[PDB]
């Protein structure tokens, strides 16, 4: 009973920890919208001046 | 009933519930906006072509 309480204990704080993990690549890929947007801006008037 | 120090049936119900609120969450996101994708969570080829 002492490992089974440990163990769940231990897979309880590892589940709560994983979601720091999609947290991190949402913020990630949030910023990273920003870069495809400008960079689609500049691509859009690079045609634009060339 | 006879075991009370851990009620396993509430517990279940908690499992499938929190199951159900990703996808209520994606479907009311996907309903906002006018797009599907909305995120790179989904199939970020469709997004990438």
């Amino acid at each position: 009973a002492n490992r089974f309480t440990s163990n769940i204990k231990g897979l309880t704080q590892a589940a709560r920890n994983a979601n720091d993990g999609i947290s991190v690549a949402q913020t990630t890929e949030g910023a990273l919208s920003e870069i495809n947007n400008n960079l689609q801006r500049i691509r859009e008037l690079t045609v634009q001046a060339s | 009933a006879q075991v009370i120090n851990t009620n396993s049936l509430s517990l279940i119900t908690q499992n499938n519930i929190n199951k159900n609120q990703s996808a209520l969450s994606s479907s009311i996101e996907r309903l906002s906006s006018g797009l599907r994708i909305n995120s790179a969570k989904d199939d970020a080829a469709g997004q990438a072509i």
